[PDB]
């Protein structure tokens, strides 16, 4: 005779996930690769909302002297949607990069760019000698040192 | 931004909706299917309130400025038989004041302005178009709807409904249907456009309203409005008609209720017929058997 | 006879869309939206219904 | 040195800054777990001739089961079907006669049988019945281990669709079309 | 999206104790700060407690020394314990979520639904 | 018919505080005087406190200056606040309602069910 012994089932090969087009990718490059950078005392602010961000392409390039994120990994923070993201761009001396940190005090932090003790944002810093330096020197920046 | 003058008092007129007011409840495709859906629909052959915008030729005509304050309830169906784009938008909100956010939709023949802001919403808003050729062709300069704008919680822009405009007298050649709903803080706007050759009332044809706009706003809307483009005839070249008039147009408002509708999707996947299971015992029998034809 | 068999099969297949008191009628949705300790009871309700 | 500081704020307003948007390649004619805009399902995506309305994404049948979808990236319609599914039965003559058998996989083309079982079983025997020279595509499914013969005898073991299997001949299992009696005039 | 659900509350006599729980979903709980505010009928909303993502705690002067705050990251829950409750504490308590930018402390963060707490004389 | 339901009480250490509640139903609360009595095992029932319909309050000598009695007419609920308890106060407390003509003070009015109050040394 004939007996129905078991059952068989073809399993999914690997996977597939599909999502719609990329809508107005967040202008991270517009700030990171900005043609003009404001001074530290007048750091330029750009607002980011209603967009989809993508910074893995530049993050993995290893072209940044500092990519320090506080309270979260630089890539882990991607897996979370935010209400607003502000990009603060400026140019400072290399030895002054340490000064852009939460709770730090000094001539630049307390007078030009101050961050709170509780900080979850990211600080990215990279060399800019190829653009802010030339024969004869550059004298187009200012910094604030005295305040009440 | 105060009460308008030359206000004519007339009673509200009603008419029959027929089969108008059917929209695709969801973005799903079905071929040659009869699907029963329980949702906010406009009952077949329902009381739909009538509003006019017309001033008969000469001073003997009646000056009607229909823009009354209306409620929203669980949904609204709007219809417009029109020729000269007199109906230009809508206002939605609960208080219609700066205290809470309110929604504004407007079209100005070049762009669609959709905003969620807490305006003041003067008791008689209008656009006030000018037909004079002072600069050349009609220009929109008397926009008077809100005294001030502040705290724009959200704004949206889309392509204009254009289409175009033409100047003729007789039966209106454009009929536009829209369906506005609010649920779970989610504004939905379906719509449809068709050409007609009837002066008043609705045709007996059947057509479905495809979705157009969705807005994720958690407002607590409770009220409804309408926006007309006031026509200042005093500055019309060739014609010396004085005062402010409104071009001929008619618009109907109906109120959606929770009903079970048997929709019929053809091979194309577009609605071709509908049955309401509250009209007659025949419709109830039809949708209990899930068939548009029932045997003896 | 054909219609009776067809409608029986159709009702059996549509019964898969009934919550039967569970939060959802989709097994994967329950697994994703809930932890094992309560996903087990939700799946038990669905299993009893089906 | 150029310095950029990213500051994130989550207010009562809805979140609008994102960036996790994993989008893989499109695979057709292959059992896979597809996730289309949050619609998750296992099946075989295949190019479809259906014409959805511009605003229509999903697609369902009388049973309210998703049978079609629209890939958001490109305006294409892909229909969905179950991967293979099917039962496995063993056509075997009386063990007193012989131990060789045949395997019938219900309503599945013989191409997918080796994968529709995974072939990762006892090195002989089971793999022997996962393929071979004697593979016959019947309307009732795929039969492996039985030699199809153009002859027609009285039904011995009913397979289906007017096809029955027997053991007669080196005796071996054969599959044929049952003969509905002897011709007479 | 950020989702908070408040639970607990109820009616308690003077001198008793109560507990409120806030369940979180739709985001990463490890990098967030969460606070409790309260509002009474005819009274403005005022802060009750706050806890950052690093376990730092802050209380109101009106409740400092009586209320205790904790957060279980594994369960993605935030618990407030009230001891020596007094009638003035009767109010609706709201769970607020914010990135620790003073955003949670400023009351501009996400909001839930609230839970009633009543303390009799 | 007059109906009184007692609630509250419980076990408390010496020097603690509690509250007893008497819910009234089935009659006009605005024109009735309500009192709290107590009785201990092997002892005779005695008056603890009384409040008339006009807010006048009376207390027993052995408890005067320590207990408090009040009534909410909107909720029709008579509250009895216990402060500075001692082991001698352990007893079952009863709520008695009667017309303010010494009927309630004489213990001849309606009676409820009683609530246990225990004070430990």
């Amino acid at each position: 005779g004939i007996y129905q012994t078991s059952n068989f089932r073809v399993q999914p090969t690997e996977s597939i996930v599909r999502f719609p087009n990329i809508t107005n990718l967040c202008p991270f490059g517009e700030v990171f690769n900005a043609t003009r950078f404001a001074s530290v005392y007048a750091w330029n602010r750009k607002r980011i909302s209603n967009c989809v961000a993508d910074y893995s392409v530049l993050y993995n390039s290893a072209s940044f002297s500092t990519f320090k994120c506080y309270g979260v990994s630089p890539t882990k923070l991607n897996d979370l949607c935010f209400t607003n993201v502000y990009a603060d761009s400026f140019v400072i001396r290399g030895d002054e990069v340490r000064q852009i940190a939460p709770g730090q005090t000094g001539k630049i932090a307390d007078y030009n760019y101050k961050l709170p003790d509780d900080f979850t944002g990211c600080v990215i810093a990279w060399n800019s000698n190829n653009l802010d330096s030339k024969v004869g020197g550059n004298y187009n920046y200012l910094y604030r040192l005295f305040r009440k | 931004c105060v009460n308008l003058t030359t206000r004519t008092q007339l009673p509200p007129a009603y008419t029959n909706s027929f089969t108008r007011g059917v929209y695709y409840p969801d973005k799903v495709f079905r071929s040659s299917v009869l699907h029963s859906t329980q949702d906010l629909f406009l009952p077949f052959f329902s009381n739909v309130t009538w509003f006019h915008a017309i001033h008969v030729s000469g001073t003997n005509g009646t000056k009607r400025f229909d823009n009354p304050v209306l409620p929203f309830n669980d949904g609204v169906y709007f219809a417009s038989t029109e020729k000269s784009n007199i109906i230009r938008g809508w206002i939605f909100g609960t208080t219609l004041d700066s205290k809470t956010q309110s929604l504004l939709i407007v079209n100005n023949a070049t762009n669609v302005v959709i905003k969620v802001c807490e305006f003041q919403f003067c008791n008689d808003p209008f656009l006030g178009v000018y037909y004079h050729k002072n600069n050349k062709s009609w220009m929109e300069s008397e926009f008077r709807v809100y005294s001030s704008a502040n705290n724009c919680t959200f704004e949206y822009v889309s392509q204009p409904f254009l289409m175009d405009l033409e100047g003729k007298q007789g039966n209106f050649k454009n009929l536009r249907e829209f369906v506005f709903k609010n649920i779970d803080g989610y504004f939905k706007i379906y719509s449809k456009h068709t050409p007609i050759n009837l002066v008043r009332d609705l045709p007996q044809g059947f057509s479905a309203l495809e979705p157009l706009v969705d807005l994720p706003i958690g407002i607590n809307i409770t009220r409804f409005q309408t926006l007309l483009a006031l026509h200042r005839s005093y500055l019309t070249p060739g014609d010396s008609s004085s005062g402010w008039t409104a071009g001929a147009a008619a618009y109907y408002v109906g109120y959606l209720q929770p009903r079970t509708f048997l929709l019929k999707y053809n091979e194309n996947g577009t609605i071709t017929d509908a049955v309401d299971c509250a009209l007659d015992p025949l419709s109830e029998t039809k949708c209990t058997l899930k068939s548009f034809t029932v045997e003896k | 006879v054909v219609n009776q068999n067809a409608q029986a099969l159709n009702t059996l297949v549509k019964q898969l869309s009934s919550n039967f008191g569970a939060i959802s009628s989709v097994l994967n949705d329950i697994l994703s939206r809930l932890d094992p300790p309560e996903a087990e009871v939700q799946i038990d309700r669905l299993i009893t219904g089906r | 040195y150029r310095v950029v500081v990213l500051s994130f704020e989550l207010l009562h307003a809805p979140a609008t800054v994102c960036g996790p948007k994993k989008s893989t390649n499109l695979v057709k004619n292959k059992c896979v777990n597809f996730n289309f805009n949050g619609l998750t399902g296992t099946g075989v995506l295949t190019e479809s001739n259906k014409k959805f309305l511009p605003f229509q994404q999903f697609g369902r049948d009388i049973a309210d089961t998703t049978d079609a979808v629209r890939d958001p990236q490109t305006l294409e319609i892909l229909d969905i079907t179950p991967c293979s599914f099917g039962g496995v039965s063993v056509i075997t003559p009386g063990t007193n006669t012989s131990n060789q058998v045949a395997v019938l996989y219900q309503d599945v083309n013989c191409t997918e049988v080796p994968v529709a079982i995974h072939a990762d079983q006892l090195t002989p025997t089971w793999r022997v019945y996962s393929t071979g020279s004697n593979v016959f595509q019947t309307r009732a499914g795929c039969l492996i281990g039985a030699e199809h013969v153009n002859n027609s005898y009285e039904c011995d073991i009913p397979i289906g669709a007017g096809i029955c299997a027997s053991y007669q001949t080196s005796q071996s299992i054969i599959a044929y079309t049952m003969s509905l009696g002897a011709e007479n005039s | 999206q950020v989702q908070l659900v408040e639970s607990g509350g109820g009616l308690v006599q003077a001198g008793g104790s109560l507990r409120l729980s806030c369940t979180a979903s739709g985001y990463d709980f490890s990098i967030l700060a969460i606070a409790w505010y309260r509002q009474a009928p005819g009274k403005e909303r005022e802060l009750v407690a706050a806890i950052s993502r690093v376990g730092s705690t802050d209380y109101a002067d009106s409740v400092k020394g009586r209320f205790t705050i904790s957060r279980d990251n594994t369960k993605n829950t935030v618990s407030l314990q009230m001891d020596s409750l007094k009638p003035e504490d009767t109010a609706v308590y709201y769970c607020n979520a914010g990135i620790p930018m003073t955003t949670v402390l400023s009351g501009l963060g996400f909001w839930g639904q609230g839970t009633q707490v009543t303390v009799s004389s």
